């Protein structure tokens, strides 16, 4: 019964020319794509692209592959697969990927009676989207993938997602440490090139990203340095040296927090919403010590009025800073 | 004429021979045995939620199809012999980027037994993933797992399993821990089903159990908190006079203590939730904020009611250090015993 | 606060399908492990099932074939579909989750756990 | 049309595994280099990258020919085809060649059986730096090849007219360094396998100055200078004095922190730290000058009037011949 | 039926055919047609002076000897038959380390044409050397180059030509910029000669001109720069007996401008010469020691000419600001300017 | 003379089984190894492995490849070694390696009339290393290379060092910018795994890390730190706001030097010597501080007391610190 096997699928692979698609020079082949997502992982601003590992099946009908007398379907080894005829599918927008080696190349070769041909491969790649951060921490992306034959068109081959919306499965258990996956989507279109058209299909997914990591590790330690510089008001005008070097060591600490900021985050060579609060609790820190400057340089002449303009202080500093925090949480959240 | 007679044997046995069909196709199941020897458990990396492992992979199965008669009865070959022969497509379900050594030849190693059986060992290095808990951090504890089965053969068609009891099927060697910030306690070993489009396959699992060593995070984080703690409440012995001492020291060990917490999130991944080293440090910082609140206190207070002062001052001498060392025996009595 | 409530059970006439599930509250359970266990009345816990986040299944080696483990992620759910019941199958079903410290088959290693569903098989 | 034949006969009864001549004279190898460029030196490592053109020349009698043809002008496809020599570089940690959008190599063959066979390359090379004398170092590094396996009784290599060859050096990727010139030479190594013949090219390296001396060498100076200012000044005791001790030593100090960020972290002293170091000695011997001239001022007539003038005298000098050493042993001596 | 014929041309054209000779050999000079698709221009690194760019390259030339006849006027296909031609061996003469993507398959495609001519098209990650000259950083204007040409094959052997009108031969996506800090103002494209040792070459060369973007530098370095020096001016409007608090205002902005300095410096590539931020920070530096020396002076008559010291003072809070402003007026119009 | 050349060689490998070793089923072949060491670089701690780079080479005798009437050695183009059968070396705490392939693949062939073979391989290899880091930096450490066959037992191979305890060279001209190479040392032996005996040869360094770099680094800057916190002592208790800047910038310079040394070295959470002589610094600046608080908090009610604890607190806080950097500088060295 082995033998009869051995015999057939020699049978088979005399003769096949691995250079023509099937049914080469009449209609196109059609392709039908399934991906089962592992794992999305390393989400990175900086480089601006992602990582993604998933299962990549492609299923076609190619009429020279079909076999009778065994009722069965035929999973071969996967060396088989370089006596086969694939498609020339790639990523458009895929600057690194390769396929899993270990213990053996992570591909797989079945065969069905009728000629269907399923091929499958274990792929992490990594993907470059753009990422539109005006908004961040308090911003949403839209990552996608970009799946093309690169040297077939529309008269030779065809593109369709197998299974309709159910093609692409895995993406609910998907958990990431600072986005949460919102939708995905699949799009089947078409490209006009220069050389001709193309079939594509899209996977596109929407993430949009945790907060509690910046609030306990950003905008936190800047509402605090903020109210501290506000105890300088509560210190007699007299004491020259303690508040000089409180409200010039709250805004070191300021500029020391957005320098390391600016040393972490990615160079993103315009305003986001992070720069803006930054900016803001240093313009409070800054206007609390220029009224310091000049209470100190009219303590002399008029200690009541400098000590009416600190009682007047004590209260407008901590009201237009809720007045800030209310105006940016409004326009940001 | 030894040596042309095992040559004979060897051009006689591949005589007919598709590497392309597993041992009895469209008759029975492939049984695999498999065991596995740890040479090395090497760094965990919290950051990627990964780590990596040196195993020799060993593989058992039956082929009637090498059969052989001859005057030894064990066949150790070359790598070259060993790519003739079908062999199971082992995968890690759960691996990242592996590595098989081929310095200064491919590391694999295949054996023919006269009776048909083969055995298949190969040296690998693993990259796995291991989703991490970070709750109770620095006090946590996890169970890195590392799946492997068939990739393209179901159930029907290829099994798995150990060759020993379970237990003793994962052997680790005697200086295999290479773990800086971790302590390995030891490993359960399982057999379970998974279900994809494609089918129903077999998965064998062995999960690691760790526990995090915390005396970095003692002298990195725990300490200069307390330290600084400490100084704050010292502020406190300082007479009243002494306004510009009291308020650049208690100015400054609030900086000390913002630069701490700044310090501090480097170390761990970013998650959305807060840690036990979240809670910690926020304690910390603000009791160090309530001592500069009472001396802005004491300082308002003073020269208009200098009694009222004085009690608030000698009441805080007290209450501080007693509400902080309640805080740290309920902090390490939460955490240590979990 | 995070609650695992448990649905279905019941009485059934020594057959049939029965399918008890069990949906989670307060906490979304993705990258832990959902299993289920069995208390016969005084006797001991027993493990059952369980499915960890990449969907591989484990069962007890006395429910093998019978008992069969699901989950729904999206729901942050878990089901078993109890088929071939017996008079023994009667006691009373757990809903567990947990890391898996220390083995995923023992149940000293789940954190949550849920109200029970007394399953009666009468023949 | 009959080069083919002309390929086909000359492949014909070829052994690639044996070398020209195997059994009556060493194979002779003339090479040439053509140096695109020289990358950036990577101190913290001891390394530095070069771009090249390599070409070597020999003769084999197994390829003669007659034709109207001169010359057979080949791409790759024939080089996995013919005796190549085993050229290796003995110093390079990592190197490789460049295949897009093809393999980079041309094979020409003359009739009389000569041939003439070139590739890219990019090397990473050893080259340790001696940065005793930073920033007045000077260093020459080598690259050295040879053969892996023919010892010099069977390969030996001769440089050509031309040896090695550079094009634009303004477009270089040097910046620290500025490239002087270059040498070539020729020597047999034993080793445990036999003696070889190895062929070396050392580069000439100076680092230039201008950037070291405007930003550390000259700030010092004034620094170091506007302090001795201060010395006519410390008569007063005075608060103002005392400052400008204080903001010299400021700005000493700034000196010294950019002062220690434009060199890789060697574990010996250089002769920058040597300078910073003194600078901040002579600050520091400034200030602890202050604090006995202010304990001093009661009894300053008796003895402290004298030191302060001995100060004003002996610290000029001091310095003039602590920088005369200085630029002597490392302009003259080292 | 059909794909029989089709496979009997394809198994007679390479009858008695070598790859290893150009086409006319002998008798014409090869010409090749070359066009360029930029799919995404890629990241722009300042510390290595070079750049990635995405990019499909398509040739086309005339072989006669694939000439074939039959009902399909045009074939294309995958790689079996492509390796086994002959196809010009371009080379990127600045290119450094760059990668053919193999992803699923060989981004290549081949296509005959009856009269026998190809078209030969590939995807690559070109990655070459763009010499900068960062005098006038950051706003500092830059033309990359990319210059490409036959390795073995002298302008006597082949010659390159661009399909279309030149500007037209090379095609920019409107979505393929990712340049984060450069702007993409346009390109030129040129064609000429090289000469070597071996002989002369054709090589062809395109020019991106890009100009970089100040806003981030502006924001991190430029704003905290002229804030730490308006605090080094602040101490003018302190009085004169609070030498801490003057003492303390002098020596904080001392520290900031070096943290400032440092901080500026370690970003940009080891260029041993100044940039126009270098100059920004050393009249930065500049002003806020002159700030110091004024306080050294304010601090030296004070208590032998009070209404001396009061004038530096009263001088120096007009003088030090409208300098400055001066300063900034003639650097940003000098520079914006160029 | 090079025809019969050529036929000699092509009668060598017609009929060469690859798949057997020599002697194959009876004695077991003999391989002598040398190796030269060309360089050693980049001693990762942070990783904890090394870097090696080698000519490694290994002496066997094949009689199939014996040949007579040839007095040569016949050197061959190194691609002979895909026909030929060589040993089945690897390194077992190798982690990542690779061999040059730069102008060709950096290997060697050559044959002797009698049968022998000579193997040669240029290697760069990063070996793993455990690390004792309990007395850094005043540590010495001991790395090792194992070198073992993957599949023969001592049934069929047995290894050697070719040459006695010359088989190693070019140790001497190794130049470590951070290490002094104390010795070297080769060892034999037979590791039992579970598929039977395994033969292995090892060869070990020990190196002493230098000290002079973390002297000037390290110790002085703490020492000096702590001696400045003296100068508090002969200051004016009535001017507190001076000796409390010097107390409190003194303890912040010591906390920041010793968190920023403990982030740049490895994660190695235990006790080294570094970290006791930054706590024993950090204890006497804060005893030094408590003092101070202690005489502020008495000055007024006892002036004399607080003078003598001054005093005393200039002779107790000098020879105490003296009799710890003893104790220190004696219990390590
Ligand atoms: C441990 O395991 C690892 C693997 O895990 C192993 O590494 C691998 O080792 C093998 C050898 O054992 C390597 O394979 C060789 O690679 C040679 C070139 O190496 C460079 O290119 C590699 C990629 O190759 C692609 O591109 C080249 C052209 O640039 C092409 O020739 C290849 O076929 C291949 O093209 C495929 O893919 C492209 C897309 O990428 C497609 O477009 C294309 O259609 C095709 O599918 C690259 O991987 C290399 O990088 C590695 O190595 C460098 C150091 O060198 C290192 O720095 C990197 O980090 C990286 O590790 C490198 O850039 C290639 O020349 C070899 O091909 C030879 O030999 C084979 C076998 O005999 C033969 O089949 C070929 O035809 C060819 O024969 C020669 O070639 C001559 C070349 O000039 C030519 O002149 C001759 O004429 C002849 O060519 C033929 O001649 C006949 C007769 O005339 C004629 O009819 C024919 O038409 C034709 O002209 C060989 O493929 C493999 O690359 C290594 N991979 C890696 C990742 O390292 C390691 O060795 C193991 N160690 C041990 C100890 O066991
Ligand atoms: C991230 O960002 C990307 C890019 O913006 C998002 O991808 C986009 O998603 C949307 C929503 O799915 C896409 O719109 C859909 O496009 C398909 C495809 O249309 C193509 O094929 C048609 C034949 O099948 C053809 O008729 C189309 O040509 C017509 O329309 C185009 C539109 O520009 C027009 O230019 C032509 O002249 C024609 O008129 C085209 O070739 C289309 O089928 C969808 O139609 C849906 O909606 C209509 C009503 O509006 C309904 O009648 C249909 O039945 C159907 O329900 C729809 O228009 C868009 O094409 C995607 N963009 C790209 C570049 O692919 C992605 O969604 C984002 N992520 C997330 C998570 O959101
Ligand atoms: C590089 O090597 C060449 C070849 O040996 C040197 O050229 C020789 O120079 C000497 C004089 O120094 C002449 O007598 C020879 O005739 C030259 N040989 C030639 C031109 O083939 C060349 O000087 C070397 N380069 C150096 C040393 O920098
Ligand atoms: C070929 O190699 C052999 C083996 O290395 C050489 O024989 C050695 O010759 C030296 C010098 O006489 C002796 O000291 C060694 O003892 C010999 N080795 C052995 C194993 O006997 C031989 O000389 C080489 N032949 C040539 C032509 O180089």
């Amino acid at each position: 019964n082995m033998s009869f096997v051995k015999e057939t699928v020699d049978k088979l692979l005399k003769g096949y020319d691995i250079r023509l698609r099937p049914d080469f020079g009449g209609p196109p082949v059609c392709v039908g794509m399934n991906i089962d997502i592992a794992s999305i992982d390393m989400v990175s601003e900086v480089n601006m692209d992602y990582t993604l590992t998933m299962y990549f099946q492609q299923y076609w009908r190619d009429k020279r592959l079909a076999y009778s007398g065994i009722p069965l379907n035929l999973t071969l080894d996967n060396r088989v697969a370089d006596q086969l005829w694939v498609p020339d599918t790639y990523f458009l927008n895929d600057k690194k990927s390769f396929v899993h080696g270990v213990t053996v190349k992570n591909r797989m070769i079945r065969l069905h009676p009728d000629g269907t041909v399923l091929y499958g491969l274990r792929i992490t790649t990594t993907a470059a989207c753009m990422m539109d951060l005006r908004r961040y921490p308090l911003d949403e992306q839209n990552c996608t993938l970009e799946i093309e034959s690169y040297g077939y068109t529309t008269d030779d081959i065809e593109f369709y997602w197998r299974g309709g919306d159910k093609a692409v499965t895995g993406v609910e258990r998907i958990e990431l440490p600072q986005f949460s996956i919102v939708e995905h989507r699949l799009v089947s279109r078409n490209v006009v090139f220069a050389t001709g058209a193309y079939p594509r299909l899209s996977l596109s997914f929407r993430l949009k990203r945790n907060i509690g990591y910046f609030i306990l590790q950003t905008y936190m330690p800047s509402i605090l340095i903020t109210i501290l510089s506000w105890v300088s008001f509560w210190i007699n005008y007299d004491a020259s040296a303690a508040r000089v070097a409180l409200g010039i060591t709250t805004v070191l600490t300021m500029t020391t927090i957005n320098t390391h900021l600016r040393e972490t985050l990615p160079k993103i060579p315009y305003v986001k919403a992070i720069d803006m609060y930054l900016m803001g609790c240093f313009v409070f820190v800054f206007l609390a010590l220029l009224e310091y400057a000049f209470v100190n340089y009219i303590f002399f002449s008029q200690p009541a009025r400098a000590a009416a303009i600190d009682r007047w202080s004590r209260i407008v500093f901590p009201f237009t800073f809720s007045l800030f925090n209310l105006v940016y949480w409004l326009y940001y959240v | 004429d030894n040596t042309t007679v095992f040559t004979r044997i060897l051009d006689r046995l591949l005589d007919g021979y598709d590497n392309r069909l597993r041992p009895g196709l469209g008759e029975r199941v492939t049984e695999v045995k498999t065991d596995i020897f740890v040479t090395s458990f090497g760094p965990v990396s919290d950051h990627d939620m990964e780590y990596t492992i040196d195993v020799f992979f060993r593989q058992s199965w039956k082929d009637e199809r090498l059969k052989f008669k001859g005057p030894m009865t064990v066949l150790r070959l070359n790598n070259l012999m060993a790519s003739k022969i079908w062999t199971p497509d082992t995968f890690f379900h759960n691996g990242k980027k592996s590595v098989a050594h081929n310095m200064t030849m491919p590391n694999k190693l295949l054996r023919i037994t006269e009776d048909g059986t083969l055995l298949y060992t190969m040296r690998l290095t693993v990259r796995a993933e291991c989703p991490m808990h970070l709750e109770d951090f620095p006090m946590d504890a996890h169970a890195c797992p590392l799946k492997f089965g068939s990739y393209a053969y179901t159930r029907a068609e290829v099994v798995y399993e150990w060759t020993r009891e379970p237990a003793r099927s994962v052997v680790v060697a005697e200086d295999g821990s290479r773990l800086n910030q971790y302590d390995l306690l030891g490993q359960t070993v399982d057999s379970g089903i998974v279900q994809s489009s494609t089918g129903e396959y077999v998965v064998m699992t062995t999960h690691f159990h760790l526990k995090r060593k915390i005396g970095y995070f003692v002298i990195q984080t725990y300490l200069p908190c307390i330290m600084t703690v400490i100084l704050s409440q010292v502020s406190f012995w300082l007479n009243r006079e002494s306004v510009p001492a009291r308020t650049v020291f208690g100015v400054t060990t609030v900086l000390t203590m913002t630069t701490l917490s700044i310090s501090a999130r480097n170390s761990l991944p970013k998650v959305a939730y807060a840690t036990a080293m979240d809670w910690f440090i926020a304690v910390c910082y603000a009791f160090v904020f309530s001592a500069l609140i009472e001396f802005a206190t004491v300082n308002y207070f003073t020269k208009s009611q200098p009694a009222r002062a004085a009690k608030i001052d000698r009441l805080s001498r007290i209450a501080f250090p007693l509400l902080f060392g309640i805080f740290n025996l309920v902090y390490w009595a939460t955490y240590l015993n979990r | 606060q995070v609650q695992l409530q448990e649905s279905g059970g019941g009485l059934v006439q020594a057959g049939g399908s029965l399918r008890v599930s069990c949906a989670a509250s307060g906490r979304t359970f993705t990258t832990y492990i959902m299993a289920w266990f069995r208390q016969a009345p005084g006797k001991e816990r027993e493990f059952l099932a369980a499915m960890d986040q990449g969907r591989i299944q484990y069962y007890g080696d006395s429910v093998r074939g019978r008992f069969t483990i699901s989950r729904d992620y999206a729901k942050n759910s878990v089901d078993l579909q109890l088929d071939g019941l017996r008079p023994e199958d009667t006691a009373v079903y757990y809903c567990a989750a947990g890391a898996g410290f220390w083995g995923l088959r023992t149940a000293s290693s789940y954190h949550y756990w849920g109200q029970g569903t007394q399953v009666t098989v009468s023949s | 049309g009959d080069v083919t034949v002309i390929l086909n006969n000359l492949l014909e009864g070829y052994d690639n595994k044996l070398r020209p001549d195997i059994g009556v004279k060493p194979t002779l190898i003339h090479t040439d280099m053509y140096v695109n460029s020289i990358g950036p030196v990577n101190a913290i490592n001891m390394e530095y990258t070069i771009d090249i053109f390599f070409a070597q020349t020999w003769y084999d009698r197994r390829l003669k020919f007659n034709s109207t043809i001169k010359v057979l002008r080949l791409n790759s496809n024939m080089v996995g085809k013919i005796w190549i020599p085993d050229t290796f570089f003995r110093n390079s940690k990592k190197a490789d060649a460049h295949w897009i959008t093809t393999p980079n190599r041309m094979l020409r063959i003359w009739n009389d059986g000569r041939v003439l066979y070139t590739l890219r390359l990019t090397i990473d090379a050893e080259c340790q730096l001696q940065l005793h004398n930073f920033p007045m170092d000077e260093h020459s590094c080598p690259l050295e090849f040879s053969s892996y396996g023919y010892p010099r009784e069977e390969i030996v290599y001769q440089w050509k007219r031309s040896s090695v060859e550079v094009g634009d050096t303004r477009s270089w990727r040097l910046y620290q360094f500025s490239f002087v010139g270059l040498r070539n030479t020729t020597e047999v190594v034993k080793t445990t396998s036999g003696d070889y013949v190895v062929m070396s090219v050392y580069f000439d390296l100076s680092r230039r100055m201008g950037y070291f001396t405007i930003q550390t060498y000259i700030p010092c100076t004034l620094i170091v200078v506007l302090s001795w200012v201060s010395f006519w000044i410390n008569k007063d005791a005075v608060p103002a004095r005392t400052s400008l001790g204080i903001t010299t030593v400021l700005t000493m100090t700034t000196l010294s922190t950019i002062a220690r960020k434009s060199l890789p972290k060697v574990s010996y002293v250089t002769a920058m730290d040597l300078f910073v170091s003194v600078c901040f000695i002579f600050v520091f011997s400034a200030l602890v000058e202050y604090g006995t001239l202010h304990y001093f001022v009661s009894s300053q007539p008796a003895r402290a009037a004298k030191m302060d003038s001995y100060a004003r005298i002996f610290f000029p000098t001091a310095f003039c011949l602590f920088n005369l050493v200085y630029w002597v042993s490392y302009l003259y001596l080292g």
